[PDB]
């Protein structure tokens, strides 16, 4: 049985950490939902 | 039960103590999350109880007590920020650029980002802090790393 609790507001933080890179990927998505690699 | 606006964590008591299994945005009464998260089962809220709405297993995504409310895009030039809410620590942003998944139907963007499963449903933001998806559903890229899609579902 789940259950949910209050984490926190949703808002934009002025001078948050700054982190990720940005990858453009080839793609497919199956029926199941699950997303896998093109090659 | 508690039905103000925010993000929340999802917990069961079934496994081994509490465990976060999850995370949702609570919006306009209607609670989002991702379908693997829930597998569509109904949550509970203090005393309430939340039923679920809407579902689809290929978006990866459900709504409860009403329909799919989230509707901002990602503009596909800005940096966005996920506001990770992982199990058993406080809800972090983190600022990213996005990437692109490229499919057969049209490109999604993408955060190059990672926290454990129990992170899946934390909402990725723009810079008016609207939500234009839910961070959770993605793929392990060549060098072992995360990468998940910025997923969204369609206002009725
Ligand atoms: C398997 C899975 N689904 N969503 C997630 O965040 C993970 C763990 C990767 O950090």
């Amino acid at each position: 049985d789940m259950y949910i609790e209050r984490a926190g507001d949703i808002t934009w933080e002025k001078d948050a950490e700054v982190t990720g890179n940005s990858p453009r990927l080839d793609v497919a998505l199956d029926e199941s939902g699950d997303f896998s690699l093109v090659e | 039960g508690e039905t103000t606006d925010g993000v929340y964590r999802v917990m069961t008591r079934r496994l081994l103590g509490s465990t976060q299994v999850g995370v949702g945005v609570m919006q306009e009464g209607v609670f989002h999350t991702m379908w693997h998260v829930t597998k569509g089962a109904a949550l509970r809220s203090g005393e309430g109880r939340l039923d679920p709405y809407w579902g689809d297993v290929k978006q990866d995504l459900v709504s409860y007590c009403g329909p799919w409310k989230l509707d901002a895009a990602w503009d596909g030039l800005s940096e966005v920020q996920l506001l990770a809410v992982p199990p058993g620590e406080r809800a972090k942003n983190i600022q990213t650029l996005p990437g692109i998944f490229k499919t057969k139907d049209g490109d999604i963007g993408a955060v190059a980002l990672d926290y454990p499963a129990g992170t899946s449903g934390s909402p990725i933001l723009d810079k008016c802090g609207r939500v234009i998806g839910l961070y959770g559903n993605g793929v392990v890229i060549k060098n072992g790393s995360y990468v998940s899609a910025i997923t969204q579902g369609k206002r009725e």
